[PDB]
């Protein structure tokens, strides 16, 4: 069954493969017909010499053209396969990337596909060429003697019987080989991505030992691979030898019986010696086909998997209010589906108003922020944006209308300009980028760099301090002019001077009338001017109201504030 | 140039000698066995042609099958041995490359990308693996049969064999140009593949941000645009290879024609007989094919090793680090001194960061370092941990330079909590006891209670045996920071560095952790922006624009 | 006619043999 899945990828190029097959057949026939046109070479002078000269040149040119076409098509096939595998990977739900680590996914996408494509490219061409040669020899053999051709063709399935038995074992070995390679790659990636910490704790030897363990497992599998190779070679050669010997012996009985002359037998044997080599090559190809089937299991599982997240909608309204309503929302992470992180949240975000969400560590604030960004779906209740459920909006439009500053934000390895303008389809002008950088306070140090906004940044943002990374993330969120703005500890690493910028943005900027703001922080003095304060503990809202009301109640909020 | 790399590969393959010797022995047996099958094939086909005599027929056939059986066994053993040798060489290369990469200085990891390094570890070591077990085997098998075919030819017509050395079936000039271009295109292909892999690394590593900005399609387009260049390079290589093979085919045809003309001339003058001419032509066809095969194999073998030079460059790079230290005293007071320290990062040496700092830390006191963003506090913390070397001045630990202490000893006495800490995949226990060869569970529990981490560890699925996920992504920020604090407290350090270790902690928990030096035996450096926590300090250092203010 | 030329026969044999050298060198190991 999986062989048809493998061969299905060639359905987009059938015309070019048909042309290649035609060229191969034509070259084989052009090379095959020479003896009939030039004799024994003992009958020889100029004409017979020039004839084979011309035929050899024509065959060489035809082979060149065929190889060019085939090698041109296979590169397109390989690139298309890799691109579609990556595209299918990126469509999966969020927890799929918690279950599968980065190194495993990278190894599956970049390494398995290359091996599959290379094996296909070599094996298909080899199979076609030797099949054509085998048929061209079979025709002459059938012309020589029908009876011996029949008694040869009758015994062919018995040779293929044995490889069909042990085919599954090659797949079951290759699966483990690829899995071990991916496991080693994950360790390598994780070790290299955090070198300062490993150096700080002097743990190079531990990482080396972790790598060595996976290498040992791979070493364990390779011995079985080699032994299987040797045994298969023995069996194939034995089958070929016996196939020659049986028919050769039968020919002796025929000639001794006086039924068939030796003249026919000599030619039939001389062509059997080559037909057997052809079928032996075709026998040798099959285990590599099973190996390739084994190598492609995980990428095809990626391709055929159905995402568990809902698909994107169609709504793209021109004007959006930004009103957000939570209605009895409950949530539990998929890997622990029996622990309710959130229980019955009910509140509303309204344009022009700032809502502060406070609570102890591990109470579920960032879970609410992730739910608001449609990264996860609630397991109970409803979450409505301007009266519509989140999935009904288009994927690109929704995340343009909702922007968030994540906790400990990430910065990609591009220029600062492209980092600020990340994710936008209509590329903004330099004036918009400069204004956005000025609002977040990043302009004061970006302009001091030797190349300004063209400065390159490493893949982890290592060339920036924590406050600078936070300012860049804030500008990246501000550039889109969102309707709902989410701040998740956006002031943890910002000094006292930069927090003034956030305060002006929240409570004094003239653009605040067009946004709904959800402020999550442990810096309690920042939320004193919030229109609503929600205290979240244990996944449930204990109390709410303005700062004065919560101070008067002398509840959890008052106890938290008064402690120092 | 490539000879040195080939010699290095030969030096590396020493642990595989007891298997390579058997591989070559089986190769010799198989090459001996293969030559004798056609003899008995001919001695059987003529028995079919002539009088039957069944006894002779059967006797010839039995020997035929016996020798075919022997050659088959030899070939199978040779193949198995060479495959195992290739696998061993590949694994050894990978292990050495990773162990060498782990030694490099921190500047090396900013000039390169992680995805590129991983794409050097994978799919690049295979080319270095294919050299000996694959290319040299076929090269030797071709050479040992070329010499035999020439030996057979010498008996027929020495004059014709001398004429056979006419320019050979190949031109040396074409081989040189093709070998020059092939290595270059292979190197370009490898670089393009690494650049393509980096895109997947970035896109999969930070997927939640991409989701939050809805930019998956942008990343897919970038990946496809990167794949296109690799496709073009592959086509450029393949077309040239095909053209070169066509040219060699034409050359072989021409040499064949000239040789047949000279053989016909020898026929016309009566110097040769037809059977000998036919045998000579058969041997000549074989030789003319095999010489071209040999030359092509040698060229490819050199080209792959030449193209794989980046891995050898990585394996040999000398770290930009001082000589390893040796000091490891039984007792350490913990006095730290900065003396006119000036520093600028190696990747940007024209912009100084520190401009002549000087201060002292003493046991039993808490010292606070404060300043605005970009003022160099984390740079001071990194310099104190010997992650970077100062460009001027000295850093002294108990009157010894910091770089003279043993690497494993130094990082057990000077421990720090980093800004935005990072955790590794695995259990909570393996993250708390990170970097320790042996640690008791009682110490782990005591360290967890010291950082107020038990009260949320007890709520996990398996307690301290629960997995935290990649980068600690299955934890809250405060929980991750508490685990980072416990990882430092479990070691009982003499000098403790807190690089804003309470940024994500809530108000209540921050109060219960200000007792950093209750026993009065540590040296504590506290880096903070909040003016609340600095009130407990005995010495306050204000850092602005890279200079200590008065 | 029907008859086989030994020279062309081995030419065919060598063509069948060397297909695996310039392409799929892995199979010859
Ligand atoms: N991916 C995940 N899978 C399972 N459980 C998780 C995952 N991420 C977080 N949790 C757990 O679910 C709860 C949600 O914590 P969350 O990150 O929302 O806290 P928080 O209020 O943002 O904390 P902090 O104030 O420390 O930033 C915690 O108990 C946390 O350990
Ligand atoms: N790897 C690096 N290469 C080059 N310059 C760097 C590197 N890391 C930091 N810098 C620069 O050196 C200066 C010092 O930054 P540093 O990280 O020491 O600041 P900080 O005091 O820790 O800041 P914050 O309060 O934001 O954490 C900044 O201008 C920063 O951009
Ligand atoms: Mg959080
Ligand atoms: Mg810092």
């Amino acid at each position: 069954n999986p062989v048809r899945r493998l061969l299905g990828c060639l359905g987009s190029e059938t015309r070019r493969l048909s042309l290649f097959l035609v060229l191969v057949v034509l070259s084989s026939l052009g090379e095959m017909a020479i003896p009939f046109f030039t004799g024994r070479l003992t009958d020889w002078f100029t004409r017979n010499l020039t004839l084979m000269s011309i035929l050899t040149i024509a065959s060489a040119v035809l082979e060149f053209v065929g190889d060019g076409i085939y090698n041109n098509t296979m590169g397109h096939v390989h690139s298309h396969l890799q691109g579609e595998v990556f595209g299918a990977v990126l469509r999966q739900e969020t927890e799929f990337f918690q279950q599968n680590q980065t190194g495993n996914i990278m190894s599956r996408v970049t390494e398995d596909t290359s091996t599959l494509s290379d094996s296909l490219s070599e094996n298909l061409s080899l199979f076609l060429w030797y099949l054509v040669r085998g048929l061209c020899l079979l025709g002459i053999m059938l012309w020589g003697s029908v009876s011996l051709t029949m008694v040869t063709l009758i015994t062919l399935p018995l040779l293929f019987l044995l490889p069909k038995k042990v085919g599954k074992w090659y797949q079951l070995l290759e699966v483990q080989v690829r899995e071990s390679l991916a496991k080693s790659s994950q360790v390598a990636i994780e070790a290299l991505s955090a070198m300062p910490t490993v150096r700080s704790f002097a743990n190079e030897e531990g990482e080396a030992q972790k790598f060595r363990e996976k290498l040992q497992e791979i070493k364990t599998l390779n011995q079985k691979e080699a032994v299987a190779y040797a045994v298969n070679s023995w069996t194939t050669s034995i089958s070929g030898m016996l196939l020659k010997v049986g028919i050769l012996y039968i020919g002796g009985q025929l000639v001794t019986s006086g039924a068939v002359s030796s003249g026919n037998l000599v030619t039939f044997v001389l062509y059997q010696m080559q037909f057997t080599q052809a079928v032996e090559v075709l026998l040798s190809i099959y285990p590599r086909v099973q190996k390739a089937v084994g190598s492609s299991e995980k990428i095809f599982e990626y391709l055929d998997r159905t995402p568990r997240c809902p698909p994107s909608g169609l709504l793209t309204p021109l004007h959006l209010e930004g009103l957000v309503q939570f209605q009895d929302v409950s949530f539990a992470y998929p890997n622990r589906p029996d622990v309710l992180v959130l229980q019955g949240l009910t509140f509303t975000l309204r344009p022009g108003e700032v809502t502060a969400l406070v609570g102890p560590n591990g109470s579920g604030k960032s879970t609410v922020a992730a739910l608001l960004q449609n990264l996860y779906q609630p397991t109970g209740g409803q979450l409505l944006l301007d009266g519509k459920p989140l999935p009904q909006y288009e994927h690109r439009y929704l995340h343009r209308q909702v922007a968030a500053v994540g906790q400990e934000p990430q910065v990609f390895g591009r220029s600062l300009q492209e980092n600020i303008a990340y994710g936008l389809t209509q590329k903004p002008t330099m004036e918009e980028i400069t204004a956005a950088a000025v609002k977040s306070g990043a302009h004061s140090f970006i302009s001091g760099l030797p190349q300004g906004y063209d400065t390159e940044v490493d893949e982890a943002g290592s060339q920036l301090s924590g406050g600078q990374r936070q300012a860049v993330a804030l500008a990246r969120a501000l550039i889109r002019k969102p309707c709902v703005l989410i701040l998740d500890d956006a002031t943890s690493a910002l000094d006292a001077n930069s927090q003034l910028q956030v305060e002006q943005l929240l409570y004094e900027s003239p653009e605040r009338y067009s946004r709904s703001v959800l402020l999550i922080t442990q810096h309690l003095s920042l939320v004193e001017q919030a229109d609503h304060i929600l205290f979240l503990e244990g996944g449930a809202i204990r109390e709410g109201g303005t700062h004065q009301q919560l101070m008067e109640k002398k509840g959890c909020y008052w106890a938290m504030v008064q402690a120092p | 140039n490539n000879k040195v790399l080939m010699w290095r590969l030969l030096k590396l393959s020493r642990p595989d000698l007891p298997l390579l010797v058997a591989a070559f022995f089986f190769l010799v047996l198989a090459v001996l066995g293969e030559t004798l099958i056609p003899h008995y094939s001919g001695r059987v086909i003529d028995i079919l042609g002539g009088d039957f005599d069944p006894h002779a027929f059967a006797s010839a056939i039995f020997f035929m099958c016996l020798f075919s059986f022997g050659s088959s066994l030899s070939a199978g053993c040779r193949g198995g041995c060479f495959t195992y040798t290739m696998s061993r060489i590949n694994l050894r290369i990978r292990e050495q490359l990773f162990s060498s990469l782990l030694r490099q200085d921190l500047g090396f990891f900013q000039e390169t990308k992680t995805g590129e390094l991983n794409s050097r570890l994978s799919s690049d070591t295979t080319l270095m693996s294919n050299w000996l077990p694959l290319n040299a085997n076929v090269l030797l098998r071709s050479l040992v049969k070329v010499v035999g075919l020439y030996g057979f030819m010498l008996s027929i017509s020495p004059r014709l064999t001398l004429l056979s050395l006419l320019h050979m079936p190949f031109t040396i000039a074409a081989e040189k140009v093709y070998n020059t271009r092939h290595q270059e295109v292979l190197r370009e292909i490898q670089d393009a593949v690494a650049r393509a892999g980096q895109v997947v690394r970035e896109a999969v590593g930070g997927l939640q941000t991409v989701r939050s900005f809805g930019a998956e399609e942008h990343e897919v387009c970038r990946y496809k645009e990167a794949l296109e260049q690799c496709r073009q390079l592959y086509w450029r290589r393949d077309l040239e290879r095909a053209l070169y093979l066509l040219v060699r085919r034409v050359l072989h045809l021409g040499v064949q024609m000239l040789m047949l003309s000279c053989g016909l001339q020898q026929m016309q003058d009566g110097e040769l007989t037809q059977g000998s001419l036919l045998s000579f032509m058969i041997y000549q066809e074989s030789v003319g094919s095999y010489v071209q095969t040999l030359v092509y194999i040698y060229g490819d073998m050199l080209s792959n090793v030449g193209a794989a030079e980046k891995v050898f460059s990585y394996m040999d790079r000398q770290p930009n680090l001082p000589s390893p230290g040796t000091l490891a005293p039984t007792t350490l007071q913990g006095v730290v001194k900065f003396q006119d320290v000036s520093f600028a990062y190696p990747n940007r040496p024209d912009r100084p960061v520190l401009k002549g700092l000087t201060f002292t830390l003493r046991p039993g006191e808490v010292t606070a370092l404060v300043g605005p963003n970009g003022s160099g506090k984390s740079t001071v913390a990194a310099l104190l941990q010997n992650l970077y070397q100062p460009t001027g001045g000295q850093v002294l630990l108990d009157e010894k330079p910091i770089s003279q202490y043993e690497h494993c000893y130094l990082h057990s006495q000077v421990v720090s909590v980093g800004q935005e800490p990072v955790l590794f995949s695995g259990s909570v226990r393996n993250n708390i006891a990170y970097g320790l060869q042996s640690c008791e569970d009682d110490k782990v529990m005591a360290a967890a209670q010291a950082a107020h981490a038990d009260d949320f560890i007890q709520e996990m699925e398996h307690g301290i045996y629960t997995d935290v996920g990649e980068k600690g992504s299955q934890l809250a920020a405060g929980q991750k920071q508490r685990l980072a604090i416990a990882r430092a407290l479990v070691r009982d350090p003499r000098v403790l560095i807190l690089d804003q270790a309470t940024s994500a902690l809530d108000v209540q928990c921050e109060q219960a952790l200000q007792d950093w030096n209750s026993r009065g035996d540590r040296t504590v450096l506290v880096i903070a922006h909040r003016l609340q926590t600095v009130q407990r300090a005995h010495q306050i250092l204000v850092l602005q624009e890279g200079k200590l203010q008065k | 006619r029907f008859k086989i030329c030994p020279y062309h026969w081995y030419k065919q044999h060598m063509s069948l043999l060397f297909r695996r050298y310039y392409h799929k060198l892995d199979s010859i190991i």
